[PDB]
DNA sequence: GCTTGACAAGGCCCGTCCGTTATGGTATAATGGGAGCTGTCACGGATGCA
RNA sequence: UCGA
């Protein structure tokens, strides 16, 4: 399974992580002792949802459950045990795909590496002096203990505050002269005790608190100190800190898990004094050791203890000024601080992101993020060059090439294809074991938790081996300590299991990736998660194997569970028998939308009468085709310049992509309206609109809202919404113009929900959700209806389309079939590519590729190739050039292999007829259609919305904004010597509420006007300035006068 | 033929930041001018200070 | 109107006052803000004191009151008797600033805690000195006079004020505390004299302390110089911002969408009419001072949240937007709504190469051509007589009419149209050009313009450009056109040259193929009679042809002066045999040894370069 | 591989972290833990004792000194070159003719050495861009 | 090219009606607050510490 | 977050 990261750790949730919870926060006190309330957290209920999962999305609401645990109220001298159920709070509950349902839309939780707590030491050289050694006790969640060392023998500790001497904190935690400098070497301890006095167990906490609470008290020392390391519920080292303990000072003692024992802060001082006798190990932070990963059962147990920390103190304020007895505890319990506490986390989080579902693999790829960035983990400008690299111990677990480019680039990373991540949160890969040079094959793996660094010696999965026999290699190139080296194959100890374990799942969808330069792989796997999912989609020819495995891990295919024989088939369920209640229903979904506006249409395989497996496809995604992945088409390409239609990476295709529905995408978008109540008046939805004829009142049931199945183009009406207006503030114009004609204005405003430019479908629902229904509704809001429009999108010109090796494109002309060239059959071009970026960017498993797809179309096998190989140049050059010979020998297809040259063809011309004078590459290309659209990148402006202060135009496509003239943008006009074009841009054009009048008037009125007035903008940071105590003003030189200028007036 | 008519007024003038504007207070006398019922859509004002201008420059 | 000149200088509390109090028809002005209310929660109308009130600010809509009784335009430049409110424009709210009058004064956080610490610098104190006196932690002595060991300007700490009231020296010891105190240190200074005594001590026993009294003398020689007085840099009389650079508007949930400016206000004003409430009841003293130190740090957080002390939040976990936040940052009122702006007129889309075409062309889309060119197609529309106003204008465009797009055929040509791809590194980024309309949806875009632009087809968005007035057209057209832009501006090298895929067809054509012949080693009667014999199938692209040209300016690689070969013919002629050319001597003829690749390139240039 | 902060420091004015140029132009003839440079001039009478830790190598090979030649084999202080051509050409000149040669150093140090690194990069950048914000720094 | 009695329509004006709103009070005793900062790099002043 |  792909998805264990977020199955495990919501599992982990529901039965270890909301039951430790519980039993931290119980019991309670009063401040007297009369009452106590205690919780009984392991017989929780965890009832039933109220929605559905589809019925969720479209009602605006989230799939959530009610929780109530039993509740004992005790008393301390009157005895009485009153046990009722009391709600708790809202736990939106993860669906079967892994994913949440927030507020109607999908939403998941990706996993925040942070460091593991514990000791870390680190030799730090501050200026061009001697050599000193730091250290830093990080727990789970508490202060930090960071010793340093000085020059000549001074090892101090600083607990965000001034250091202190060692022997200060080392005496206050309750210790003896005896029991430090028995295990201590103690002679590097005399100059530190020379230099600090020498307290006694009372004379070091009156000391300890003048410098941190800068009058000294006896008690408040004692209660200063506790409070940072020893009490409960404020420090917590955490199940993985006692461990990292252990291990780094090697310690005896174990499951201890919530005091700081006092023994360890003299071990972590003690492996300090030695780091300068040459013995010990300095640690790293960027090693994945001691980096650990935090997941969904991680990231709520730490909301429910800053949710149960508010709850604790609205119960001890309810306890005390209550004095009288018989109250009941489901009154003590107030849900409101807990139920906003998980609304935030889930809704208001940075780390809780917007679900990408373009395709079944962005929505794998998404759930498995690895990102360094969170509410603890690092920030945008704190982040390094250090940070940003590939550490040496993040082979087989971090995928090295997908990361996304730009401003996080290496800050957000991916998990590999085998990695997995253990209950501590280390990640893991599985390695074979080799004895005596045989690679045993056989029994489990040993799945390796980063510990083979500086202990065992790992070979890849590329090494040539025998059948059970031995390894064929003499030369084993391995990595021990983080460096490679080749040693002899008996002395190695553990390989690898597969060669596509050090890249991710969606790396592996890239044939020939040993051919890639690693930059052009960075991006065709970026590519391959923007495809979106076509009318028809086809499997690959030259497909890596592994999309079967991604397409069932993806929740999107209806899998088989009951093996046994199907019975009804039809275009919206599969109804099956169990066999060795016997009739389950498989339901289908058909055109639902999907959150980047695509479809989720799924579409039935099985027949009537045929025996299924556990495991067997039933009905594919949108996506998908049979079993394996599919997210583009096999087509025919030519690596040919046409006249400048193909010259910086621009696409040439042809006609007959258009009328075979040929990358033809289906996409649903959602309108929203809403009868709000106004002040004034309700508003309410009507069909008698004013100042709207015929025109537009077609496609209405008497209702004003548009029937299902009609065809809306831009500029239609899809809700007819009025809105009362009272201004009663008439111009004397338009009185005299209402005068003479009559038709008395009425008192209601046209509001109705429009289509917007460039906009057109077919209307498939308009479920409309309003009050006394049984659903809940939004305050101010009467009647909520919801207009789904689905249309259907070919491919036209200016799309933007790519491969699987980052040979993205925009096509510029389609040309008809009659105009491209054809091969010597006579089958026409699809494609005409550049040639020209091939060789510079080393895409060369593109040209590999192409040609063993041509090889796959002329023979119908449909071609399996696994990355990294076998036998060097007998497996990608003699795999493509033998199999190109094996369809050149049949009878029919002599013309398809040279032996001139073996990888070229001769392609005739469209236009003339005539050959052309050089041998053209052909082959079968997989391109697919991403989500940059020519559609939503067209937006312009004459005069729309202003802004609010500087009364300067919006920006935005969806509110009609005007473009960026930005301070570069100046400074080319400025070099240039348009200086009023420089005027007109920043006066006429924004920020005048009287220029922009006179501007407008004079095109229509055709008379141009000079000599603009002042923009509103420098007229607002006037009175900015002076409002900050600056008396600043303009005034003029002329002879005789000088006299302030009223700018605002 | 305009953008060649345009560097042949750009040259030999010594300043190409002052003949432009020579340009465009001759094009708003040219607007003014025709302003009756006859509106040459090839011809704009525009485009008429410039031709007219190297005409009489030789 | 037009000015000369802007002269900056620090508000005096009489400058202050002079903004917020206007002149009414009454006894007295209203011109001062005292309550924190705002608006009132049942209507959407303002109060009659407050930080958006009408009688201070102006009428909230236009020739209407805020009682009643006057809603029409009849009244103009009167005042209401009943309520206050003058009855004008709604746009004077934006232009005028009322004041709150202060109980204490309070420090400005610039002259302050800014670098390098100007008040500090007149006072002849620290940094930290003056830090205590303000905020209400030490006392400074103001009259040391008469007593046994006391100096001028020297911080007594709260134990050690205490020994001095027990001991009344016996004589007349005056201290202060908060910025009382330093508004009365700065009020008795000797601005005139102590200019001529800090000059004597530079020249005589400087030392390493002589920067430390030089700019000392820079601070106190300007103000002199601008006749301003030590003492306006305590405030006591505070600006207020006019409503409408703090807007308040309702979304269409029902909540309010206010500003972090009405959140700072609010703190002055209560806790300025608490510091009015306790110093009236006769307050203990322990509260009068905590009072005065929290007004301090309410204006300072005003001016520059977090300068001084920590900074405050609201509702939200975030920094609150204090009036110096505005205009310092990347976002702030400078580098976002004044160097930069949004302009009207303006549109984008995706890129694709034209070829076929010119330069100083471009192509764009019919449906983005009638909205930038939308105010030219109408006044063409009602010039031609086919609409008469605006409205039947309208209608007629988004009705999709074929006669419109025979309008905006005629109206694009000789319009200039800018274009912009960003980022804009050099000044060639931005160039104009002579748009078509074309069939799609992209800008066809030159592929000679490429490096210009810096843009490559698999994704580059450029923002499209409309000048409106007839003297930027001219500029756009005789200084910014694509044509004129061949030399780059950092060198004197071209950019405007074959870059990818011509050079590779050029490279091609003027090859030399020693296989594919067919022909070679003929000879041809000048350059027409190989043009002819390319278009027959005699030649091929690569064949050895023996050319007739009779120029001498023939360049080569390698090229050669001396003869080999020497042939002589009868009656004295002699052949000059050279590697690649065949003189005849006594010039008769010249052949070359060429292609017919070379010829079809040599002829591009005859009848580019001469016309 | 130090391109783009190279340029950044030197239009900065920053001071590296080695600097060692002489005040006068005298003949110095080198008589070689540290090696140590005896500087006499034999036009004038005053030595002069120039500090030289051992983490500097040696640039002059004997009678060959300018009145601002540095021992560096390293970066070099633009501050260091106006106070040498400035205090040594005040005393025989006027003021205003000794600030006009110890500015025309400093200016010829910073265009020789921002067209080094662009040269190195392989960047065509001509020298009439360049001294225009040289003439606003000087 | 103008003029006069008649018939309602409606805006202010001035009373009261009741929801709305500002103000003061309650008596066992109660007596110093929480919530993060701890992985950025470089330069320029300003203290302060010998 | 994603495109250049
Ligand atoms: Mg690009
Ligand atoms: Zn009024």
């Amino acid at each position: 399974d792909l998805i264990e990261i977020q199955h495990a750790s919501f599992h982990w949730f529901l039965e270890e992580g909301l039951i430790e919870e519980l039993n931290s926060f119980s019991p309670i006190s009063d401040y007297t002792g009369k009452l106590e309330l205690h919780f009984l957290g392991k017989d929780y209920k965890l009832k039933q949802p109220k929605y559905d999962v589809d019925e969720s999305k479209r009602r605006d609401a989230s799939y959530s459950v009610q929780m109530y645990v039993p509740t004992r109220l005790i008393n301390k001298e009157t005895g009485e045990i009153k046990e009722q159920e009391v709600f708790i709070g809202d736990l939106p509950l993860m669906t079967e795909r892994g994913t949440f349902i927030i507020n109607g839309a999908e939403r998941v939780i990706v996993n925040q590496i942070v460091r593991s707590p514990g000791v870390y030491y680190k030799k730090e050289l501050d200026k061009n002096g001697r050599r000193t050694y730091s250290a830093s006790l990080i727990p789970n969640r508490g202060a930090w203990l960071k010793f340093e060392t000085d020059k000549n023998g001074l090892v101090y500790v600083r607990i965000k505050t001034r250091k202190l001497s060692a022997q200060v904190l080392l005496k206050a935690i309750g210790l003896s002269d005896n029991e430090i400098l028995d295990s201590l070497h103690p002679e590097f301890y005399q100059k530190t005790l020379d230099k600090e006095g020498n307290p006694t167990e009372e004379e070091a906490l009156v000391e300890l608190y003048k410098k941190l609470r800068p009058p000294p008290t006896v008690s408040g020392g004692q209660q200063l100190l506790e409070s940072r390391f020893f009490d409960p519920k404020r420090y917590d080292l955490g199940r993985v800190g006692r461990y990292k303990l252990n291990k780094k000072l090697r310690l005896n003692e174990a499951d201890t898990t919530r005091v700081l024992t006092p023994q360890d802060i003299l071990a972590a001082i003690n492996y300090l004094i030695n780091l300068e006798f040459d013995v010990g190990t300095t640690d790293d932070i960027d090693h994945l050791g001691n980096r650990r990963v935090r997941s969904v059962g991680e990231l709520l147990q730490n909301q429910i203890r800053v949710g149960l920390n508010r709850l604790e103190r609205i119960i001890r304020e309810r306890m005390t000024v209550s004095e009288s007895d018989a109250l009941t505890p489901a009154s003590l319990v107030n849900p409101k601080p807990l139920v906003a506490a998980i609304k935030e986390f889930f809704g208001s989080s940075q780390l809780s992101q917007f679900m990408d579902q373009t395709n079944p693999l962005a929505e794998l790829t998404h759930k498995r993020r690895i990102s360094a960035l969170g509410p603890g983990g690092l920030t945008r400008e704190r982040a390094g060059f250090a940070v940003r690299d590939i550490h040496p111990s993040h082979h087989g677990r971090i995928c090295p090439v997908e990361t996304p480019e730009g401003p996080n680039a290496g800050l957000i990373g991916s998990l590999a294809t085998c990695a997995r991540v253990n209950d501590y949160g280390f990640i893991e890969t599985p390695y074979f074991r080799v004895e005596s040079g045989r690679v045993r094959k056989d029994l489990d793996p040993v799945y390796l938790t980063a510990d083979e660094e500086d202990d065992m010696r790992v070979a890849p999965g590329d090494i040539p081996t025998d059948e059970e026999g031995n390894i064929i290699g003499e030369s084993v190139p391995i990595r021990y300590r983080q460096e490679f080296s080749t040693t002899s194959p008996e002395q190695v100890d553990y390989v690898a299991v597969s060669p596509v374990q050090i890249i991710s799942v969606a790396t592996s969808m890239i044939p020939f990736l040993e051919h890639d330069d690693a930059n052009r792989a960075l991006m065709g796997s970026n590519m391959q998660r923007q495809a979106v999912p076509l009318l028809r989609p086809e499997r690959p020819l030259v497909g890596t194997g592994l999309e079967a495995q991604a397409a069932r891990d993806s929740g999107m295919v209806i899998v088989s569970r009951t093996h046994g024989i199907v019975t009804y088939v039809d275009a919206t369920e599969i109804r099956v028998q169990p066999h060795s209640g016997e009739e389950i229903v498989y339901p289908i979904q058909k055109y639902q939308r999907s959150n980047q506006d695509t479809c989720l249409n799924q579409r039935p395989l099985v027949y009537a009468g045929e025996d299924v497996v556990p495991g067997q496809v039933l009905a594919d995604g949108s996506a998908t085709e049979g079993g394996e992945l599919a997210l583009g088409q096999n087509i025919l390409v030519a690596y040919m310049p046409w006249e400048g239609y193909n010259y910086e990476d621009a696409i040439l295709i042809s006609e007959r992509l258009v009328y075979d529905d040929v990358y033809t995408s289906i996409h649903i978008e959602k309108f929203e309206i809403e009868a709000r109540q106004t002040k004034l008046g309700p508003e309410e939805i009507t069909r008698e609109i004013p100042n709207v004829g015929e025109d537009a009142l077609r496609n209405l049931d008497e209702h004003g809202i548009i029937r299902i199945g009609a065809w809306v183009e831009s500029g239609d009406i899809l809700v007819g919404k009025v809105t009362p207006k009272g201004e009663a503030d008439q111009p004397p114009e338009e009185k005299l113009l209402r005068a003479i004609f009559g038709e008395k204005a009425r008192d209601v405003r046209d509001n109705s929900l429009r289509v917007p430019n460039g906009e057109k479908g077919r209307v498939v629902d308009v479920r409309v959700f309003t009050r006394e229904k049984g659903d809940e509704l939004p305050p101010g809001a009467n009647m909520v209806v919801r207009i789904y429009v689905a249309q259907k999108r070919k491919i036209q010109v200016g799309d933007k389309m790519a491969g699987r090796h980052g040979n993205k494109g925009i096509i510029s002309r389609i040309l008809p079939i009659e105009d491209m060239p054809y091969l010597p059959d006579g089958r026409p071009i699809d494609i005409a590519l550049n040639p020209l970026g091939v060789p510079s960017r080393m895409n060369v498993g593109q040209v590999f590729e192409c040609l063993l797809g041509w090889a796959g179309e002329n023979l119908g096998v449909r071609f399996k190739i696994t990355p990294f190989d076998m036998y060097g140049e007998e497996a990608s050059r003699d795999t493509v050039h033998g199999l190109l010979e094996e369809a050149s020998q049949r009878p029919n297809k002599d013309w398809v292999f040279n032996e001139n040259h073996p990888g070229k063809i001769q392609v005739f011309d469209g236009r003339t007829g005539e050959p052309f004078d050089r041998p053209i590459t052909v082959g079968q290309a997989y391109m697919l259609k991403l989500v940059h659209l020519v559609d939503d990148k067209i937006h312009a402006r004459s005069t729309g919305p202003y802004s609010l202060v500087t009364q300067q135009p919006l920006g935005g496509k969806a509110q009609q904004g005007g473009q960026r003239f930005g301070e570069m943008e100046v400074w080319a006009l400025e070099a240039y010597g348009a200086a009023y074009i420089l005027q007109e841009l920043l006066t006429v054009k924004s920020d005048d509420m009287q220029g922009r009048n006179e501007a407008l008037n004079a095109i229509v009125k055709g008379k141009s006007i000079p000599r603009p007035g002042t923009p509103e903008s420098f007229k607002v940071l006037m009175r900015e300035l002076q409002s900050l105590g600056l008396d600043i003003a303009a005034h003029k030189v002329q002879l005789s006068e000088d006299g302030e200028s009223a700018d605002a007036e | 033929h305009i953008i060649y008519r345009s560097e042949e007024l750009l040259g030999a003038a010594s300043n190409r930041y002052n003949i432009t504007v020579r340009v465009a207070k001759r094009a708003k006398e040219n607007r003014s001018e025709d302003f009756d019922s006859i509106d040459d859509p090839n011809m704009k004002p525009a485009i008429r200070a410039i031709i007219e201008m190297s005409d009489e420059l030789t | 109107p037009r000015f000369d000149y802007v002269k900056i200088a620090i508000a005096s509390p009489e400058r202050i006052r002079q903004w917020g109090e206007r002149t009414l028809p009454n006894g007295t002005v209203v011109g001062e803000v005292t309550k924190p209310e705002t608006i009132n929660y049942r209507t959407l109308k303002p109060e009659m004191d407050g930080l958006f009130c009408e009688k201070i600010f102006g009428p909230s809509k236009d020739w209407e009151c805020w009682c009643g009784k006057y809603k029409r335009v009849r009244h103009r430049g009167i005042v209401c008797e009943r309520c206050g409110v003058e009855v004008t424009e709604s746009r004077v709210r934006r232009h005028r600033m009322g004041y709150i009058k202060l109980a204490a004064p309070v420090t400005h956080v610039w002259y302050l805690k800014g670098i390098p610490s100007y008040l500090s610098i007149l006072l002849d104190m620290a940094l930290r000195d003056v830090e205590q006196i303000v905020y209400f932690n030490a006392y400074v002595v103001l009259n040391p006079g008469n007593a046994s060991n006391l100096q001028y300007k020297q911080l007594l700490t709260e134990d050690q004020w205490v020994e001095i009231e027990d001991q009344i020296e016996l004589e007349g010891i005056e201290v202060g505390i908060g910025a009382e105190a330093v508004q009365r240190l700065l009020a008795e200074l000797q601005l005139e004299e102590v200019a001529e005594k800090l000059r004597e001590e530079i020249l005589a026993s400087k030392g390493q302390k002589r920067a430390k009294l030089i700019k000392r003398l820079r601070v106190i020689d300007n103000f002199i110089a601008t006749h301003s007085q030590a003492e306006w840099m305590t405030l006591d009389v505070i600006p207020v911002i006019p409503p409408d650079l703090r807007p308040m508007v309702q979304l269409d949930g029902g909540r309010f969408a206010t500003s972090d400016l009405n959140d700072l206000y609010r703190r002055v004003i209560n806790r300025n009419n608490r510091l009015a409430r306790l110093q009236e009841i006769l307050a203990p003293e322990i509260i009068v001072r905590n009072e005065k130190r929290m007004l301090q740090e309410a204006v300072d957080a005003l001016i520059d949240n977090g300068r001084r002390g920590r900074t405050v939040v609201g509702a939200n976990n975030r920094a609150l937007k204090s009036l110096s936040d505005i205009i310092e940052g990347k976002q702030g009122r400078f580098r976002q709504n004044l160097l930069g702006k949004r302009v009207d007129y303006s549109g984008r889309s995706v890129i694709v190469v034209g070829p076929n075409l010119k330069i100083y062309q471009c192509g764009l889309p019919r449906e983005m051509a009638i909205e930038l060119f939308q105010p030219f197609v109408i006044h063409r529309l009602i010039k031609l007589g086919i609409v008469n106003n605006i409205k039947a204008a309208k209608k007629l465009i988004l009705k999709g009419d074929p006669q419109i797009w025979s309008v905006l055929e005629e109206v694009i040509t000789g319009h200039p149209v800018m274009l912009n791809r960003a980022p804009t590194l050099h000044r060639l980024g931005i160039q104009a050009f002579e748009p078509i309309l074309v069939e799609g949806r992209a800008i066809q875009l030159h592929p000679l313009v490429c490096p210009a632009f810096n843009a490559d087809f698999d994704g580059d968005q450029m923002a499209v450009h409309v000048p409106l007035s007839l003297e930027a057209q001219c500029e756009a057209r005789l200084l910014m056109l694509a044509c004129h832009n061949v030399l780059s501006p950092a060198t004197g090298k071209p950019i405007v040259a074959p870059s990818q895929d011509m050079v590779l067809g050029c490279y091609y054509l003027t090859a030399e193929n020693p296989n594919a012949q067919k022909g070679a080693g003929r000879y041809f009667a000048g350059i027409e009679d190989a043009l002819r014999a390319y278009d027959h199938g005699q030649v091929d692209l690569h064949s050895q042809i023996w050319i007739r040209h009779l120029d001498e300016d023939v360049v080569t690689e390698k090229p050669d002066t001396e003869v080999i070969k020497t042939e002589d013919l009868g009656d004295g002629t002699v052949m000059k045999y050279y590697r690649e050319r065949k003189i005849r001597e006594g010039i008769i003829t010249q052949y070359i040894q060429t292609t017919p690749g070379r010829i079809i390139y040599n002829k591009t240039i005859a009848e580019a370069l001469v016309f | 591989v130090q391109g783009l902060p190279r340029i950044e420091e030197l239009l900065e004015a920053r001071k590296p972290k080695e600097a060692c140029v002489l005040a006068r132009a005298p003949g110095v003839c080198q008589v070689e833990e540290s090696v140590d440079i005896k500087v006499v001039e034999d036009d004038g009478t005053v030595s002069e004792y120039p500090l030289l830790p051992g983490q500097n190598a040696m640039v002059t090979d004997g009678q060959r000194i300018d009145v601002g030649h540095a021992l560096t084999d390293g970066y070099n202080n633009p501050h260091e070159i106006l106070d040498v051509f400035f205090s040594y050409y005040v005393d025989k000149d006027g003021c205003y003719q000794a600030a006009l040669r110890g500015l025309q150093a400093a200016q010829k140090f910073l265009v020789n050495e921002v067209q080094t690194v662009y040269q190195s990069q392989g960047v065509d950048i001509s020298d009439k861009h360049i001294e225009v914000i040289v003439r606003q720094m000087t």
